[PDB]
């Protein structure tokens, strides 16, 4: 039953060591959304900006 | 059984917070190919507007 | 070395001419340069600690862009500018983030309209409390995150919705919320086991409903009442709402807390439980 | 604003010169703008939530934008007049998404053919319910990812093809679509957890079979077996053969009284379970 109680705190730890992974996750989850949507409206107006252009130099 | 219910709160968590990210996942899945289906289409007439 | 100068320097050129200086063509070219000077200031305002002219210069080097040929890097800019005063305590963010909506939403770009709508409401609530104006945009960007369908993004709203309808006290609409969104999960393995905790959400928001709809809403959502977590929601509220029909509140008292013992409370539950406690109570006398 | 007023400014608007207003060059620039317009239209129409009106304003700007040339954006605007009635209730969207596929793959393309093919298998799915063409949807779609090392759809659209093929009607494609995704699954070090599950769903569909070809996927698979997580996949299995095979039932019905606690049962795997006894009423019930 100890023996049992020290591998399972031991487990305790693997998810406090998840926990030390967790705020590595959520922070980046963030980040990447904050890349994301700013990529956006300079992914979408090209193609506009591409029609500006392509009307004069046929 | 309180120890394992200790990793059991933390993993609850741990799970639920990766299902609620993958919704921001949800959103890259928006914004992989979106973004794409922008960029790919407009240099599809800026390489073809040098025609 | 600021950018007092480059603001000043720029709004000589910014004139509307009639005179050589436009000639045939206008200034196209050279209002570009002006809007670079005025990006360029509005940059190093922010890199210079100001946050109050900051937002300003990004609101001014937009606005010098709006009625050239483009919106559109000035709205984002307007979105720069939401995010300048935000971190600051003035408001005038939020006007810049309407700004953004009616480009955005002006336009069909529903999706970053969503993305900074909710951040509005998560302003009106949490620093400039307006907080049925911060529900109805939760409402209103749910509504267009499920206009596109992303889902979890809408739920994600509604919880601010719901979770604060439970202050408000709208217990009517709190129910009215978690029905349609959690027996939409029993078949999502995404959800399932978080759907339960859903209606433990559904199932507490009283204003005294002792309907047995709460008796069959745990069962249209099919749930298997040995389960271990509503273990946590089903005979919890059994033992929750048949005490207030033995109308005998020190039973519950001991019981709630043996709930904490096997799964502690968080704050807008525990919040809901003593508001339900008190209705116990004061039904208990009379 | 105009719901009908940029509609009637540009229907006098649209139509083919040849007569004195021909002139120089073409009249382009009239249909550009009022295609532009027209999107600007059916954005007032979606934002005033009319998602019908709003949609079949999608549905002329997304086919009168073709008349310019341009089929760039048309496919997008093919995609929003979907999306729209995918909002909205009725179908109609079917067609919206069926011009817009055959146009993308017209360009050139593969990806985002498969990536709305697969919206119409889900509409076709859960909505339009149309399976033995949503599943054919799935199937040409996953063809299409497969040809592109996109795994994740590749394994994906055919786990939806086999989930509800092996109950309702294809067999052998039961098995070979599990131990496709289940052989490169064991390949790579992200995939050969999942493998777990997909053996379960090659095992435990019984084809009329009484037989322990799921022993046989047991003596063929790196299970591990003191990984014990396939033992909810296979010793479930060593149960259950000999329940099914000695035509024995209050092993084979105990077998899920003591795993439905341990995991919780979907209905796909109820509906299995219900499945496996009809072959057991099949060996049993006169």
């Amino acid at each position: 039953l100890q023996q049992t109680q020290a591998q399972v705190d031991e487990v305790v730890d693997i998810m406090r060591v998840n926990v030390d992974k967790v705020l590595e996750r959520d922070q980046k989850l963030s980040e990447l959304d904050d890349r994301a949507d700013a990529l956006q409206a300079g992914a979408s107006q090209f193609e506009t900006s591409a029609a500006k252009l392509k009307r004069k130099y046929w | 059984e309180n120890s394992i219910r200790e990793l059991h709160d933390m993993f609850m968590d741990m799970a639920m917070l990766v299902e609620s990210q993958g919704e921001m996942i949800d959103r890259i899945e928006y914004n992989v190919e979106h973004a794409v289906d922008y960029v790919e289409r407009a240099v599809s007439d800026t390489k073809k507007a040098v025609k | 070395a600021e950018a007092m100068a480059l603001l000043a320097e720029a709004e000589r050129k910014v004139k509307n001419s009639q005179s050589f200086f436009s000639g045939l063509f206008g200034g196209s070219s050279k209002i570009e340069e002006a809007c670079e000077i005025y990006a360029r200031a509005a940059n190093m305002f922010k890199m210079a600690k100001n946050w109050s002219a900051a937002g300003n210069a990004f609101c001014q080097a937009a606005q010098l862009h709006l009625q050239l040929q483009s919106k559109h890097d000035a709205a984002t800019c307007f979105v720069d500018a939401g995010n300048a005063f935000k971190k600051a305590d003035p408001q005038e963010a939020i006007n810049c983030l309407m700004r953004a909506i009616e480009i955005y939403t002006d336009m069909g770009r529903f999706t970053i309209a969503a993305k900074h709508h909710i951040s509005i409401a998560e302003i009106y609530e949490t620093e400039l409390v307006d907080v049925e104006k911060a529900i109805a945009h939760y409402e209103q960007s749910a509504d267009y995150y499920k206009g596109e369908e992303s889902n979890s993004s809408a739920n994600k709203c509604l919880l601010k919705v719901a979770g604060y309808a439970a202050q408000l006290e709208q217990y009517q609409k709190a129910i009215d919320i978690y029905e349609q969104v959690g027996t939409s999960a029993m078949d999502s393995p995404l959800l399932k086991y978080s759907a339960k905790d859903y209606f433990f959400k559904a199932a507490l928001c009283h204003f005294c409903i002792d309907m047995l709809n709460a008796k069959l809403a745990v069962q249209k959502y099919e749930e298997l009442f040995p389960a271990f977590s509503d273990s946590r929601e089903c005979k919890l509220m059994k033992k929750l709402l048949e005490a207030h029909e033995e109308q005998n509140v020190d039973s519950y008292t001991e019981s709630v807390k043996e709930y904490d013992s096997i799964s502690r409370l968080d704050q807008w539950l525990t919040t809901m439980l003593l508001r339900i406690k008190k209705t116990i109570q004061g039904d208990e006398e009379d």
